[PDB]
RNA sequence: CGCGACCUCAGAUCAGACGUGGCGACCCGCUGAAUUUAAGCAUAUUAGUCAGCGGAGGAAAAGAAACUAACCAGGAUUCCCUCAGUAACGGCGAGUGAACAGGGAAGAGCCCAGCGCCGAAUCCCCGCCCCGCGGCGGGGCGCGGGAAAUGUGGCGUACGGAAGACCCACUCCCCGGCGCCGGGGGGCCCAAGUCCUUCUGAUCGAGGCCCAGCCCGUGGACGGUGUGAGGCCGGUAGCGGCCCCCGGCGCGCCGGGCCCGGGUCUUCCCGGAGUCGGGUUGCUUGGGAAUGCAGCCCAAAGCGGGUGGUAAACUCCAUCUAAGGCUAAAUACCGGCACGAGACCGAUAGUCAACAAGUACCGUAAGGGAAAGUUGAAAAGAACUUUGAAGAGAGAGUUCAAGAGGGCGUGAAACCGUUAAGAGGUAAACGGGUGGGGUCCGCGCAGUCCGCCCGGAGGAUUCAACCCGGCGGCGCGGUCCGGCCGUGCCGGCGGGGCGGAUCUCCCGCUCCCGUCGGCGGGGGACCGCCCCCCGGCCGGCGACCGGCCGCCGCCGGGCGCAUU
RNA sequence: ACGGACCAAGGAGUCUAACACGUGCGCGAGUCGGGGGCUACGAAAGCCGCCGUGGCGCAAUGAAGGUGAAGGCCGGCGGCGCGCCGCCGGCCGAGGUGGGAUCCCGAGGCCUUCCAGUCCGCCGAGGGCGCACCACCGGCCCGUCUCGCCCGCCGCGCCGG
RNA sequence: UGGAAUGCGAGUGCCUAGUGGGCCACUUUUGGUAAGCAGAACUGGCGCUGCGGGAUGAACCGAACGCCGGGUUAAGGCGCC
RNA sequence: GCCGUCGCUGGCAGUCGGCAGAGCGAGAAAGAGAGUGGCGCGGACGCUACGCCGCGACGAGUAGGAGGGCCGCUGCGGUGAGCCUUGAAGCCUAGGGCGCGGGCCCGGGUGGAGCCGCCGCAGGUGCAGAUCUUGGUGGUAGUAGCAAAUAUUCAAACGAGAACUUUGAAGGCCGAAGUGGAGAAGGGUUCCAUGUGAACAGCAGUUGAACAUGGGUCAGUCGGUCCUGAGAGAUGGGCGAG
RNA sequence: CGACUCUUAGCGGUGGAUCACUCGGCUCGUGCGUCGAUGAAGAACGCAGCUAGCUGCGAGAAUUAAUGUGAAUUGCAGGACACAUUGAUCAUCGACACUUCGAACGCACUUGCGGCCCCGGGUUCCUCCCGGGGCUACGCCUGUCUGAGCGUCGCU
């Protein structure tokens, strides 16, 4: 019954709720065993980047956030196939490829272009048979620079 | 302090595993140390008690300076019998009284084959951890 | 257990037979039938609001406050008074906060640490928390916590090179990392005044873990010292002072008894 | 009539395989209430929930847009935070109630049919030969059998693809065997007191163990042992030791398969139908002129179709490409195997179940379902004598204790026997007030203690004052020297860090002709703050001191030898 | 009138969510890392800052489209006829009345042998600045109504102010 | 000359439990033959409240209560209890 | 007189000492003011300021509210150089005391291994009731009762023991629709021998269907086994989410 | 007097509270995440020198083999020409074994009836009797064999 001045409340409590209560006592042994698995991954890929393939830069959709850029899923066919990449070697080499992606603007498209080409400048590529270079593989005396990256891999900025 | 974390240091636990301990695990329990001369020889500190060694008791109603043989390991009980460790029951008849192996101490050990196999290897695990501090 | 004392089909007689009204349970041929059951008055039913895993066993607590309070903490840490009415026998050491060079930073042996807290003075503590040992009363005996004794002083060092070995086997010694301090250590029980030694590096990260009050912290992304509410705290010399002692009026401290009432008549 | 092909369909204890049932905490597909709330109750809620049925796996399901949007756009699925108790639904009452965007966990993409082209280039089974053979495989040979043109394999799938031409560039990628080289399971081990006195039934207790401080300590977790144990035992610590097995990752050989790619032009090809959509019905949803699903009827198209949250027509836009398929991870887990812990319970508690417990026992059955832990350190569990038919006793003996005697730790209350004391016809009990008697207590029974003073007897590490040494307090030392030092102020060619929505020669990529501009990346100047260095004023040293001098006080040592 | 023969042990306002107000602490126009991540007790504690996405607060109002929180004075010009409106440049400026803790000034006044006149204090009629808060009157923002005259322009409008 | 006497420090704001069966007496009073009946007004009580008196008693009369000593009273009493 | 509450939002930092000078309770504003000229070495207590001190008034209480508990219970962090086999918890006590009380301390006894104080934290935290739960025990009470179906007696034996067992002799009953001799269903070892006389057999027992130790059920022909009855029930098929 | 009754106390009973203990619960977390026609889960019945239950096991029955271990198991007894490379005991567990029912499978559920093949003993090759061993369930896929059709055809 009310009982002078209060709010009225509409608790949703009229459910069996305690038999889908969902504690959290697992939530450090969790935290734990995620960051587990980021290090045996880590190890498992080395030198790769342990945050991933290069995502590229697109701006929220919406009025609320289209001033924010973010990294975006892959980049898209037409960005790669100005950058001169080809889409199913993309992904060998540390690159993420979207299909789905349209590119509406130049400005966008040009954006994500420069970012791969950057990409291709600072890649450090081991020759497919250690001890038989090749044409595109990178010098011996910058293979012994080759360290694991940490973090996204060229961090989008706004 | 136990750092293990596959060790429990749990009161109930470490209980119920020394009262259903196997066999072949009292064995191990029921350990006795080496007189001070044994122990100087064979570089070993303890021995699993077995028969035909001779011991002393050293704790106890029974303490003193008579060595005597150990004459039955009746792990079921965790007690050792020993010669002239005893006493009289109200008909007069003479009972072995039950001595903890680690309220003893060994004295002469019944050797064989695998009791110097046992002995060398307890010295030469010994022997590095004394040359791992220096 | 969610099931304690309602794994039954117990049902209430009702009345018109002479016992009370509350669930009784079934069948027949052995001792539990009839007998009451669920309500918490039974014997063997269930308890009174069940106990609930979903308890809110947990606490948060503003990040600005947990910093004050470590700064509460090494404060008092370095007032004999505080230290020594939390029971520390810090009557000999040198100084207080006592600083020791870096070199113990690299110890290994526990004797290297033993030596050093009896030469800094710091033994008659250790020898209190072997006094204190002894059995806890109660049931935490049953529970794994069948041992209890004092905290002793707290070793805190910049960098673990054998430090935490050299120490961890001393009772009473707590190590701690000078950029990880913990109030759970450094104020046992809720009360301030832990006796703590320092190494150099330690002593010297203190000022850009918490920042002076000109400068602001330099390893917390914005933090500064809590700022005073009462900057003289010696009371006794603001009241004796002249400037106050000017203003008051004269004490009276003449004291007036009743007085018996006497009749005129 | 007969023989023979195929088609459709039968029988085999035909050769070789496969499914069945269980468990079910988590998962998927169905079916599905009513208690209950609405202060009545019928919609609603309870609730897509209990109960019922089916099917799995270590996860399941989902999943690479017939999506979201309307932005300068995002870009598979799943999970978390938020959106949000919100848009919405609702006898618009009670109540119910998502999504997009955003931030994170994780991250992975792909394959057919069709359209085509390749002499079916494809597959299964049988027998023989070589390797391997406890995951039955690889290679060679068979005018050996069969499936398959009612369509197998290669290329290829909406991100387009194929073929021909010109350029450009290509040698490692895997399969079956064979040999060599650097996480997991199991076993065995690795520090130090039983030192000296001592309490005890027994002790792990208490005291001690030279300067230093018994000894080890990367081991002072825990358990056992006749208390209470770092050092007696097991263990504990240790990038400790040794020994077996499984695995993984690398390096070589034999026999195999593949004869592989990119750019631009030219010509070609390109899609899932009783499905979509529409009507109506029932359920369902927040989804409201109908979110999803299903029955029945109608029933497509190909610049088509779907969606664009208010029915409909006209019209532009945007966005995907349905009616075929596979796919790890992040997520779930009250069953199982194996572990670790706890501000939990402590035998009427905690599981029903600490124990021969889902047992005894009840019911025809579906089902229902307890009570029940503890001698002692050690059985040393009471020989022997004696009364009795015996149960039971009296002695005796063990034990520290039977004042622990086999349902025995302690041993409460109710209730009972007996001993002692007191009392007794208005049931007993009770409050206030005294009195008498008891049990004990004062461990009473010639009664306190202290300061100063007076006087008698004595007796001494003998007083004051002086000297030497040490220590301490204070000093406006009217203004002593030295110091650190101001969350003080001034002067700095002062040597630097932090921050700035204050300004500004070098470089990476790009538009334009080798030139000229924009983005992004760097100096430098400037300002605010801070730290460090030097000079000047005042300034603290009471959260922060040294040396001299002075005064005072205290102590140690001299001397004072006695009207003190 | 109902329960109560007696004794032991057990036995009943708890926990989760939401809200309101009060109190305590921290920071403060902000504040909060709760989700994520980094680095025996410890599943703790510490850190993030281009992890503050986000929540609540900092803006209201309307069904909504939407709009969205002080003015006056001086000089010149323009229109009407000293005043009014439109337009231009310089000055001041977040209202006022009543009460109002506290604070401020100070007529006069606080003695010693007696006169003068000083330094520090202290009481005080009267007069001031007036906190919070309240009452009242103005003003400002959004919805609606009534009246009425103007100003803008890339779109001259069933436009906008 | 704070403009009658008397007495007294006032104002104000949040949060808030229990209650929401009452009953009795003087006076007034409706229905009823009346009722220890039903229904009203005012005040005071009982309820929630002991205490002296009415022998006894929810309400009558006196008087309201911390644990005490002395004194004196109220309403009621003083043959004996 | 004493206890508490309330009020005075009362007083005390002035213990200002030989670097000294003791006061500010008093009817009636504000300075125990500052100046310039005309021998001994001594002096109680206080002040956990959340403390201490003074003065005045008052004190009913259900429902209900609030405050304080150096009231009590269990566990956690600190602390008590805490207590304890020279004796912990628990329990008993015509022992001595403290507090308004919730309660607590000490003495004695029993007991045999652990416990408590203070500062904080937490709660499954306080019983006279609920025809409360489970367990134990009373009075009733040596009481109701051991009364349906005619009935016992004598002698001996064993035996510690005999109304009840056994043998003998009497007297009786069931009276072939039996209190006789056999089976089906059900029981499941109750059957038989020997032993015990603890528990059970509502008195007793030398006895028993009890207990204990050992035995015992023999088939071509006696039944089952086979047949089909009322019926139950696969496959084919049908339905069915299953 | 004294019975009887009441109160208090000592001692003794009845009773099993309290206290101390805890090889049990409960809650959280972690790793793995594994049944079955090659017969699972479950059930029945057996197995020990003395053994009822619990426990373990399956006619090889409180276990065999093997490996590790290294002198017991133990309530009593005993010691196989048991016990130190002629290995007690326990642990492990990869070899072997695993009665009846049960999805449960020759048909039925009474230890009831078969059938097919092989083998062994009866007698004396066949029969016949006895005993043992192996097969004999439903659905379903690939292939095989044998067939059916006034199904569609071709040649006769
Ligand atoms: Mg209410
Ligand atoms: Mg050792
Ligand atoms: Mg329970
Ligand atoms: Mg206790
Ligand atoms: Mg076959
Ligand atoms: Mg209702
Ligand atoms: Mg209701
Ligand atoms: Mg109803
Ligand atoms: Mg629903
Ligand atoms: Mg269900
Ligand atoms: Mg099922
Ligand atoms: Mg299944
Ligand atoms: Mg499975
Ligand atoms: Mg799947
Ligand atoms: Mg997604
Ligand atoms: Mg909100
Ligand atoms: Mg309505
Ligand atoms: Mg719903
Ligand atoms: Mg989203
Ligand atoms: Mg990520
Ligand atoms: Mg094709
Ligand atoms: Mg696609
Ligand atoms: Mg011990
Ligand atoms: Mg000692
Ligand atoms: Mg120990
Ligand atoms: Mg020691
Ligand atoms: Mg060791
Ligand atoms: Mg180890
Ligand atoms: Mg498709
Ligand atoms: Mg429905
Ligand atoms: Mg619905
Ligand atoms: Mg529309
Ligand atoms: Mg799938
Ligand atoms: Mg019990
Ligand atoms: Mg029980
Ligand atoms: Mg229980
Ligand atoms: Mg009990
Ligand atoms: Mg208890
Ligand atoms: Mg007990
Ligand atoms: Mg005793
Ligand atoms: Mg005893
Ligand atoms: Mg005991
Ligand atoms: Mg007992
Ligand atoms: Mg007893
Ligand atoms: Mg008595
Ligand atoms: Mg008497
Ligand atoms: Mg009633
Ligand atoms: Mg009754
Ligand atoms: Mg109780
Ligand atoms: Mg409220
Ligand atoms: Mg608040
Ligand atoms: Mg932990
Ligand atoms: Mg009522
Ligand atoms: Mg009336
Ligand atoms: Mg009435
Ligand atoms: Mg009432
Ligand atoms: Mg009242
Ligand atoms: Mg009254
Ligand atoms: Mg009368
Ligand atoms: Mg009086
Ligand atoms: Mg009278
Ligand atoms: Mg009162
Ligand atoms: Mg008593
Ligand atoms: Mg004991
Ligand atoms: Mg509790
Ligand atoms: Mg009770
Ligand atoms: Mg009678
Ligand atoms: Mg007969
Ligand atoms: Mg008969
Ligand atoms: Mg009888
Ligand atoms: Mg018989
Ligand atoms: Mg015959
Ligand atoms: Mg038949
Ligand atoms: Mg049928
Ligand atoms: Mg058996
Ligand atoms: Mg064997
Ligand atoms: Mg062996
Ligand atoms: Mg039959």
């Amino acid at each position: 019954a009310p009982s002078r001045n209060g709010m009225i409340l509409k608790p949703h409590f009229h459910k069996d709720w305690q038999r889908r209560v969902a504690t959290w006592f697992n939530q450090p042994a969790r935290k734990i065993r995620r960051r587990k698995a980021r290090q045996a991954r880590a190890r498992r890929i080395a030198p790769r980047p342990a945050a991933g393939p290069i995502r590229p830069i697109v701006r929220c959709p919406t009025v609320r956030y289209h001033t924010k850029v973010r990294a975006g899923r892959g980049f898209s066919l037409e960005e790669l196939r100005v950058a001169g990449i080809h889409k199913k070697v993309a992904r060998t080499i540390g690159i993420s490829v979207d299909p789905r992606r349209r590119n509406k603007s130049t400005e966008s498209l040009q954006a994500n272009v420069q970012r791969l080409k950057e990409y291709r400048s600072k890649l450090v590529l081991f020759p497919r048979k250690p001890s038989a270079p090749k044409k595109g593989d990178s010098s011996a005396e910058e293979l012994k620079l080759a360290t694991q990256l940490t973090g996204p891999v060229m961090p989008i900025r706004n | 302090m136990k750092f293990n974390p596959f060790v429990t240091s749990d009161r109930s636990k470490n209980r119920k595993r020394h009262f259903n301990a196997p066999s072949h695990i009292r064995r191990k329990i029921m350990s006795s140390p080496l007189s001070k001369e044994l122990r100087q020889k064979y570089n070993v500190r303890s021995m699993p008690i077995r028969k035909d060694d001779e011991v002393q008791v050293v704790r106890g109603h029974y303490k003193g300076q008579q060595i005597g043989k150990v004459v039955q390991v009746y792990r079921k009980k965790y007690v050792i019998y020993i010669e002239r460790v005893q006493r009289e029951k109200a008909n007069g008849t003479t009972v072995h009284v039950g001595i903890h192996p680690s309220k003893v101490v060994i004295t002469r050990l019944k050797l064989d084959k695998d009791r110097k196999k046992i002995l060398e290897r307890k010295a030469k695990s010994r022997q590095v951890g004394k040359e791992k501090g220096k | 257990s969610e099931l304690a004392g309602h794994q039954t089909s117990a049902e209430s007689w009702g009345t018109g037979r002479a016992v009370a009204r509350i669930p009784r349970v079934r069948g027949g041929g052995t001792h539990r039938s009839g007998q009451g059951a669920f309500g918490n008055m039974c014997r063997g039913g269930r308890m009174f609001a069940p106990t609930k895993t979903w308890r809110r066993w947990h606490r948060r607590v503003n990040t600005t406050q947990k910093r004050y309070a470590i700064c509460s903490a090494l404060a008092a840490s370095a007032l004999p008074a505080l230290v020594m009415s939390k029971g520390h026998r810090i009557e000999e050491v040198p100084e207080l906060p006592l600083v020791v060079e870096d070199k113990v930073e690299g110890y290994k042996k526990t004797k290297e640490a033993v030596l050093l807290l009896k030469k800094l003075k710091a033994w008659n503590d250790i020898k209190k928390v072997y006094a204190s040992q002894r059995m806890r009363a109660g049931k935490g005996k049953m529970r794994n916590r069948r041992r209890i004794q004092r905290r002793g002083p707290c070793v805190i060092y910049n960098e673990d090179n054998g430090i935490v070995k050299a120490f961890r086997n001393i009772p009473g010694i707590t190590l701690l990392n000078v950029t990880k301090l913990n109030i759970l250590k450094l104020a046992p029980g809720g009360h301030v005044g832990r006796f703590c030694i320092w190494t150099e590096s330690a002593f010297r990260k203190l000022d850009d873990l918490y920042g002076t009050w000109r400068k602001a912290a330099s390893l917390k992304s914005n933090y500064n010292l809590p700022m005073h509410k009462m900057l003289n705290t010696d009371l006794s010399r603001i009241l004796k002072s002249p400037e106050i002692q000017r203003a008051l009026r004269a004490p009276r401290k003449k004291i007036h008894r009743r007085v018996l009432k006497k009749n005129p008549l």
